[PDB]
RNA sequence: CCUCCGCAUAAGCCUGCGUCAGAUAACAACUGACAAUUAACAGCCCAAUAUCUACAAUCAACCAACAAGUCAUUAUUACCCUCACUGUCAACCCAACACAGGCAUGCUCAUAAGGAAAGGUUAAAAAAAGUAAAAGGAACUCGGCAAAUCUUACCCC
RNA sequence: GCUACCUAAGAACAGCUAAAAGAGCACACCCGUCUAUGUAGCAAAAUAGUGGGAAGAUUUAUAGGUAGAGGCGACAAACCUA
RNA sequence: GCUAAACCUAGCCCCAAACCCACUCCACCUUACUACCAGACAACCUUAGCCAAACCAUUUACCCAAAUAAAGUAUAGGCGAUA
């Protein structure tokens, strides 16, 4: 976009100060192991992850990644946007609420079919503003029901009442650097093979080529 | 026969009139300028 | 011959150039006095260049890479001529007394504002001459009221701003504790 | 300034509440409405 | 710059301060209380514990501070979140961003503590300041920081246009008495056999 | 519109201050003070008016002639125009004569 | 009517005022002869050029130089570190008077000499 | 400004009476 | 030099000397085609031709045939939000005709992490698809 | 299709439709940035003392006058060098406006230059400016005002 | 700096008659006799046509002078920045 | 529902106390802000008037050196207004 600032005429300089843009969630991801049709690095990071906390366990870790799960979706239908921040990273937090807006949401967590179960740990490197962060990926296969209402309070699709067999990736990441850091929802996996939802009730159409004045 | 355009400008006739000179030879003129600079004017002369 | 006006063509291009720490008044005291005849005429090469290149680019629209540089440049010439003044001054101190190396006097104007009035460079003396003669250096009777006026004007403007700091000191005083 | 009167909103208001029915600018207005009210008064 | 300007988050000059506070801007002006510059004790890169406030309770970095609204800026603490990208087409990507701070609601902190202690401002025995900690003596360091000028002192090169430090300090001074012109001259060895005449001074 | 939607913010009033506390204090001081000093040099203000009371011209050509030489010429001027417009008004204009 | 603010120029006036108000370029020479025009090499001024061969300062500095505080000279100090020890010397070898003062460094009047100091001839 | 705050209470009397009248609760 | 009284001069007297000069200059690429052998500068008001020529061959030692001048005036229609006039500073152009052969030309100057993350994250978005409805892709269900 | 206009100099204002981007009768004459008019043209002058200067112009020859006219040097002294500085743009100035008004000079006297009376439609009244008119030809009218035509004689001041 | 008058040195007046002209016809040019339009007008005095003069007591550019108990005035109690 | 409406700061006024002002880089009395030449060029003057007197003509407070009082007395005055 600097051609129309050359043709203005709105020359400035580069952006020169001490200060410096801290955030808390590197953007994307580092390494996504594919899902299959249905190690020594990740005990490395896993080292490293107790060496720089060494209060901590994997075997929790299910337990606890299910709670966030199930309580940042009640947060989502309740709107608690500062919770939803606290335990959820600035990098997830947009897909998550940008559409939701202007309309409600429910989700209900019935219960879980197979136990939440790690995949892999990644670990970062020096290179990041002198920082580093820590991701997990879980897999995850539960029962729950969902139901959206818009603006005006009826139903876009799903059904309160009758639950789905669902199956997911859910990746979480932390700050070592910090004390404060804690382990927040990044992004998922959603591999190619894996099925599509369900459609919607409404009927849809897409608008053709427009046809500038000359046929083709 | 119309009127208005009687500012005719000529800058010779125009600084020989108003001009700071003028106005110092004349002692009135130093008060002119007095009463300029007191009332905060910006050009005390045209 | 004429490529000095700008800087090496490596630099051509550049965003970011390397540039230094500029001079210190302390070290150019230090130093000799034609080595600071010298580096007048080296920051003066330096000068242009950098002048050339701004106006270029503002030319082709666009940003200098270091503008610094010439602020740096700027205040080392600066410290130059302040050194070389400190010099000459201390000597033409220690030889006469006089602190300007300008002759002048302080001398009542017409409008009565005492003005330290300097002197140009002449042939012929003041007796002998008209135009200096015309400059009237005096005021008369007349101008003491305006003089009045102008006096009120000052102590009119000095009590507005005392009371105008009084009064920003009470405000705040009685809005924190303290 | 240091005394000026901050209820003329109420006590004109008053008269435009007794005169809101009227027809035309008299019901908007007050001095429309002041020498109609008291008339119909 | 105009009077009662209003330092805000963005320097002057930038263009969103530009933008901000135009020329022709006459709003409120801000109070603070007056803070003399002896009396500052607050300075980048100190540990600073806040306990008031949103997310209290806690301790961190100083990003920077604002000697004019006294205000203190800390890494991660006290962040609301905002967009940058572009809101034409692209949503606008999120990213957390920092509150100032004042000094009466911040607190410096204790190296080896590491707990909210306030401080006073003493002259060691042997100068030339010093500021020290509440009830348990400890002296305070001061923070270690980039300076905007030289962005290295330690790992900087000299530059081809740059001086040697060796020639830069070493001195050809010579306290001869003489007029530089005159010094040019004989180093020059041009020579002038016409003297200057006498002239008139009003 | 005269009438300002929100409230103002609340007038703080500490009815026991230094002066508010101290109010009134040495005033009968000629009286249970054996007469060492009248309140009329008590007050502090003006020097054109310390225990005095008058109406407008009497205000001004008191001060006048007590602090008129100190005046600025346009304030003094301007007092010399209005004690002549109260004068001619008060002895010219009005009721009763 | 006409403008007061913008500052006089020799754009605006007429022939003769555009000819005689100079856009504050100094003097060079002077005309005569039927506006025949005259300068002069005296007047006009030399510029002096040393050569840089062999010159090693450069207009940047480096960032490894320490900082020296201020140093202000004065003309106390320069007569104290500077003609003082010609003076103890020659105090307490040989005999010396407040004449031939010349000798020790020092313009007793000003004329005579090339470089004027009050009032400057030179510039800079 | 015109100084006082009897009128603004008075005036917010009003307007919670109008708030009331437009919006009124259950 | 600028801004300095000149030492007056009478017949049969010294010369004068400049040591350290005042004035500065910049070399400008013109808007309007000149030829090969002329360069246009941008100077001050103060100086001439004459003192520029001995400038040009004593400083950078570069011969020189012939020098114009030109005063350019800087638009004063300019005005603030205060309504007041803003004036740009006026200067003056000097124009060399250089000697025999130099031919000289006005080369050319300018021919040729956040981000990184930015960037990242724009082009891993995905734009919603019309099938979808205005749903949030978030949810599995 | 018009040009009773134009070109330039002077006086006058001072960058005021040149390049780039913008939104904003129509949206460039509006804003931000960029560049600009290069002296030979015209201004910017004359060392002193004393001294000289009867005889217009009108094609200047004759004639012819009256209002009696716009121009010259000389002897002496002193006199080295040199062409620097300034204006150079525009659709422009005075009239509150992009005002049918006013404006000196040289050439062009119908233009080689410069311009566009109509936003589109119908062709009602009344109104303005023109064109044509049967027979009569001032009977209108305060008055041959106006228009048309090319005409005589007499009174008052 | 409009206007009344004056001062210094300047400029303009085709062509046709008479062939001398404070003469005639008539461009440019100056003025404003009559009619109509316009009347918040294109215009705080104009437009179109018609008219008087147009080598002179002419018109006009430039700079200067005359300042209110006044100036100037071919006295219209005119003009002296609408 | 728009147009709008609302704000509280800037600052200012009255007093008191205290006496106050000037780049010293360049330029500025010629046509001010203009680097440089033979002129003899210099100021010291009651204020008046409006108004009041129901006209107006003598007259009609306006300070020049302690606030109060004497005292609005002695006095003056078309012996009137008024001072
Ligand atoms: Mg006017
Ligand atoms: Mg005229
Ligand atoms: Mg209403
Ligand atoms: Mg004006
Ligand atoms: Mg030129
Ligand atoms: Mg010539
Ligand atoms: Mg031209
Ligand atoms: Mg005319
Ligand atoms: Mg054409
Ligand atoms: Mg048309
Ligand atoms: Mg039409
Ligand atoms: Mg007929
Ligand atoms: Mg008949
Ligand atoms: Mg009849
Ligand atoms: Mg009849
Ligand atoms: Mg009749
Ligand atoms: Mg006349
Ligand atoms: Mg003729
Ligand atoms: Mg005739
Ligand atoms: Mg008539
Ligand atoms: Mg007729
Ligand atoms: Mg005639
Ligand atoms: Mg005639
Ligand atoms: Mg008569
Ligand atoms: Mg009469
Ligand atoms: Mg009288």
């Amino acid at each position: 976009f600097m051609q129309h600032a050359r043709k203005a005429g709105l020359v400035i300089p580069p952006e020169k100060s001490d200060r410096s843009i801290h955030l808390a969630c590197t953007a994307g991801i580092f390494d996504a192991y594919v899902p299959p049709e249905g190690t020594m690095a990740s005990q490395v990071s896993i080292r490293r992850i107790k060496d720089y906390d060494a209060n901590f366990k994997i075997k929790d870790f299910p337990e606890k990644a299910k709670d966030i799960f199930i309580e940042a979706h009640l947060c989502l239908n309740n709107s608690d946007h500062d919770r939803l921040h606290t335990l959820v990273t600035e990098h997830c937090f947009p897909d998550m609420t940008w559409d939701i807006k202007y309309k409600t949401v429910r989700w209900s967590f019935v219960e879980s079919l197979e136990p939440s179960h790690v995949v892999q740990v990644r670990c970062s490197s020096m290179m990041n503003q002198g920082n580093v962060y820590g991701q997990i990926t879980v897999r995850m296969h539960t029962r729950q029901t969902l139901a959206i209402y818009d603006r005006f309070g009826r139903l876009m699709y799903g059904q309160e009442d009758v639950p789905k067999d669902v199956l997911e990736y859910v990746v979480f990441e932390k700050q070592l650097t910090n004390p404060y850091g804690s382990w927040r929802m990044h992004t998922k996996i959603v591999p190619p093979w894996a099925p599509p939802k369900q459609p919607i009730l409404k009927t849809v159409m897409i608008p053709g080529p427009q046809l500038k004045p000359e046929e083709e | 026969k119309a009127r208005g355009n009687e500012y005719q400008p000529s800058n010779i006739k125009r600084k020989n009139k108003h001009g700071w000179v003028r106005r110092l030879s004349t002692p009135a003129g130093v008060q002119v300028i007095l009463r300029r600079m007191l009332k905060g004017r910006k050009s005390l002369s045209h | 011959g004429l490529e000095e006006f700008f800087d090496d063509p490596k630099n051509w291009g550049q965003e970011k150039v390397k540039s230094g720490a500029a001079w210190t008044c302390q070290q150019l005291r230090n130093k000799s006095n034609e080595d600071l005849h010298k580096l007048w005429y080296v920051l003066l090469k330096e000068r242009n260049m950098l002048l050339t290149l701004e106006q270029e680019a503002k030319r082709q629209r666009l940003p200098m890479p270091s503008p610094e540089r010439l602020d740096k440049v700027v205040d080392s010439m600066d410290a130059l001529d302040k050194v070389v003044q400190e010099r000459e001054d201390a000597l033409r101190l220690l030889q006469t007394g006089q602190e300007r190396a300008r002759p002048g006097a302080w001398r009542r104007d017409i409008f009565g504002r005492i003005i330290w009035h300097k002197f140009k460079q002449w042939v012929i003396p003041w007796h002998l001459n008209k135009r200096y003669n015309r400059k009237r250096f005096f005021a008369l009777p007349y101008v003491d009221h305006f003089l009045r006026l102008e006096r009120e004007k000052r102590a009119r403007i000095k009590a507005r701003k005392e009371n105008l700091e009084r009064k920003k000191a009470k405000i705040l005083l009685k809005k924190f504790p303290h | 300034l240091r005394n000026r009167v901050t209820d003329r909103y109420f006590r004109i208001q008053e008269v435009l509440k007794h005169a809101r029915h009227f027809r035309g600018r008299k019901n908007r207005c007050y001095r429309l409405a002041v020498r109609t009210v008291i008339r119909a008064f | 710059l105009p009077p009662h300007y209003r330092y805000g988050m963005s320097p002057p000059g930038s263009v969103a301060d530009k933008r901000k506070n135009p020329p022709w801007i006459r709003r409120r002006p801000v109070v603070v209380e007056p803070i003399s510059d002896e009396d500052w004790y607050l300075f980048c890169g100190d540990t600073v514990e806040i306990l008031e406030g949103k997310d209290a309770g806690k301790q961190g970095k100083v990003v920077q501070v604002i000697r004019q609204r006294n205000w203190v800026v800390v890494g991660g603490l006290n962040t609301h979140y905002r967009y940058i990208g572009k809101t034409m087409d692209y949503r606008g990507t999120m990213i957390p961003s920092e509150a100032p701070l004042l000094h009466r609601q911040v607190k410096l902190v204790d190296p080896m503590d590491r707990k909210p202690t306030e401080i006073e401002w003493r002259f060691t025995e042997a100068g030339e300041r010093v500021r020290v900690s509440t009830r348990s003596g400890r002296i305070i360091p001061k923070p270690e920081f980039p300076r905007a000028d030289g962005i290295v002192p330690e790992t900087w090169i000299d530059g081809p246009k740059d001086t040697s430090v060796e020639d830069a300090l070493e001195r050809t001074y010579v306290p001869c008495l003489k007029t530089l012109q005159e010094e040019v001259m004989e180093a020059m060895g041009i020579k002038e056999t016409r003297k200057y005449k006498k002239v008139y001074w009003y | 519109i005269g009438i300002r939607l929100t409230l103002p913010p609340p007038k703080v009033v500490d009815r026991w201050n230094e002066k508010r506390a101290m109010f009134g204090v040495y005033d009968n001081i000629g009286i249970l003070g054996n007469f060492e000093k009248h309140p009329k040099e008590l007050i502090r203000g003006p020097i054109w008016l310390r225990g005095w009371k008058g109406n407008e011209l009497q205000r001004c050509i008191r001060k006048r002639k007590m602090v008129g030489s100190r005046m600025f010429a346009d304030d003094l001027h301007n007092l010399n125009k209005r004690i002549r417009y109260l004068y001619k008004h008060f002895n010219r204009h009005g009721k009763f004569r | 009517g006409a403008d007061r603010m913008s500052k006089w120029t020799s754009k605006r006036g007429p022939r003769s005022f555009r000819g005689r108000k100079g856009r504050g370029a100094k003097g060079i020479g002077f005309l005569t002869s039927g506006w025949r025009f005259v300068q002069i090499k005296e007047m006009v001024p030399e510029f002096v050029v040393p050569d840089l061969t062999g010159f090693k300062l450069k207009p940047y500095v480096s960032y490894l130089a320490p900082e020296s505080e201020e140093t202000p000279l004065t003309a106390a100090q320069l007569f104290s570190e500077a003609v003082a020890p010609a003076i103890e010397k020659d105090f307490k070898d040989g005999t010396f008077d407040p004449d031939n003062l010349e000798k020790y460094g020092f313009e007793p009047t000003q004329e005579g000499k090339l470089f004027q100091l009050y009032p400057r001839n030179f510039l800079r | 400004v015109k100084k006082g705050f009897r009128a603004a209470f008075r005036f917010q009397k009003e307007l919670e009476r109008q708030r009331l009248l437009r919006c009124p609760p259950p | 030099a600028r801004n300095v009284v000149y030492p007056l001069y009478r017949l049969g007297g010294p010369q004068l000397r400049v040591f350290r000069t005042n004035f500065f200059i910049q070399l400008v690429r013109p808007g309007v085609a000149q030829p090969e052998d002329t360069v246009q500068f941008r100077i001050p008001m103060e100086m001439t031709r004459v003192d520029l020529r001995n400038y040009l061959e004593g400083i950078y030692n570069v011969p020189v045939a012939a020098v114009r001048t030109r005063v350019q005036h800087g638009s004063n229609k300019r005005r603030d939000h205060r309504n007041v006039r803003i004036k740009k500073p006026d200067y003056k152009v000097a124009y060399v005709q250089l000697a025999h052969g130099q031919t000289f030309t006005f080369p050319d100057l300018f021919p040729e992490d956040l981000y990184s993350m930015l960037e990242e994250e724009r082009q891993q978005r995905q734009s919603s698809d019309p099938r979808r409805g205005g749903v949030p892709s978030w949810f599995g269900l």
